[PDB]
Order: C-alpha cells, then sequence, then structure tokens
C-alpha cells in the first residue's frame, strides 16, 4: 500500500 | 482451476469508477486522479477481481527502476472483508507473479505494509516475501505511521  | 467462482478482468474506462470505489473501502489512504489515470496504461498489471461475477477486489502495480534494478512494485492489492480467506488475493498475486516469471527480466517484487497489518504479512510471507526493511513514519496521516517493506527475489 503506497502513499506516497 | 476448474469450477472456481473467481475470475480476474481487465480494468477499463468503463469500469475504472468501480476500481476507485473498491480501493476506497479497502485501503485507509486515498489515491489521486493520477494513480487511476496511470493504471489504464499498465495493461495486465491492473486487474479487477470478481467472485460470482461481482467485483470484490482489485490489484494495481507499476514498474520501478530504483536501486539500479528492475522491480515490480505492488501499489494496492486487496478484497472486501466479507470475501477474504476465499483465495481471491491468491488469484491476484499469482497473476502478477506469472507476468514477472514470463518476462524474465525482473530482479524482484515488493510493496509497503503498515506494521499493524498482521494478515497481509501472513499472506505475503506464504508466497516467499520477507521483511527487509522497516521505514519509520512512511505513511503521512494514518495510525500507525510505520511500514515494513516486503520483498521476494526473482533473479
Ligand atoms: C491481505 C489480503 C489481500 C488477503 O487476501 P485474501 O483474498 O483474503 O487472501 P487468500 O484468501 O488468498 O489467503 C491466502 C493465504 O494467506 C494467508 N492469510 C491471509 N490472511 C490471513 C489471516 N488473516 N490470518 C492468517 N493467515 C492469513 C493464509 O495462509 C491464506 O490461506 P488460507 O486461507 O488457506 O489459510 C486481505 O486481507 C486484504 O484485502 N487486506 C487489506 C488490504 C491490504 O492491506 N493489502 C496489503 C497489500 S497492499
Amino acid at each position: 500500500m503506497l502513499g506516497p | 482451476m476448474k469450477g472456481s467462482r473467481i475470475e480476474l478482468g481487465d480494468v477499463t474506462p468503463h469500469n475504472i469508477k468501480q476500481l476507485k470505489r473498491l480501493n476506497q473501502v479497502i485501503f485507509p489512504v486515498s489515491y489521486n486522479d493520477k494513480f487511476y489515470k496511470d493504471v489504464l496504461e499498465v495493461g495486465e498489471l491492473a486487474k479487477l477481481a470478481y467472485f460470482n461475477d461481482i467485483a470484490v477486489g482489485a490489484v494495481c502495480c507499476r514498474v520501478d527502476h530504483s536501486q539500479n534494478q528492475k522491480r515490480l512494485y505492488i501499489m494496492t492489492l486487496g478484497c472486501l472483508a466479507p470475501y477474504r480467506r476465499l483465495g481471491i488475493g491468491t488469484k491476484m498475486l499469482n497473476h502478477v507473479l506469472n507476468i514477472c516469471e514470463k518476462d524474465g527480466t525482473f530482479d524482484n517484487i515488493y510493496l509497503h505494509v503498515q506494521i499493524s497489518n498482521e494478515s497481509a504479512i501472513d499472506f505475503y510471507r506464504k508466497f516467499g516475501f520477507e521483511i527487509i526493511e522497516t521505514k519509520k513514519n512512511y505513511y503521512k496521516r494514518i495510525e500507525p505511521a510505520d511500514a515494513h517493506v516486503l520483498q521476494k527475489n526473482l533473479k
């Protein structure tokens, strides 16, 4: 889960 | 392979709306009109997942040249709570492992996880990913802010  | 209720499908302008709608319920961070614009160009690397012809999941990836390596970065990969532990996530991951395997040119694949995400670690570890780093305060505004980095080697 990227961000960011 | 046969009698399975789960199928993946291409993401298209016609259904992107629904990908967006699924990423919002599953993931705590929100993604911008760029992320989604980008997925329409990545091909097989963005897929919706259906259970009995219902969209309950999705995965979105990207190719990364970082560290002087060719890398597959998984940005999102999840499925609505009620449909978990049915093998849906496995379908999405394997699909991605297959692409990499045929292409032959990837050094590794990887992704970030909130350290509190115990189930995602059980999941990714089953496939051979290892925790290789723990970045502090990676995420901006959620709790907890820390993230493991997970990675499986291909080369
Ligand atoms: C992680 C996630 C994608 C799992 O997907 P799923 O479709 O439920 O996973 P599967 O049904 O394919 O599970 C495969 C195996 O992973 C392991 N596993 C997955 N969740 C587990 C859990 N909560 N506890 C123990 N083992 C687990 C199990 O060994 C499981 O096999 P089993 O069901 O036969 O025991 C899902 O829980 C999710 O949507 N999480 C939120 C999204 C997220 O944070 N994703 C991280 C990638 S960015």
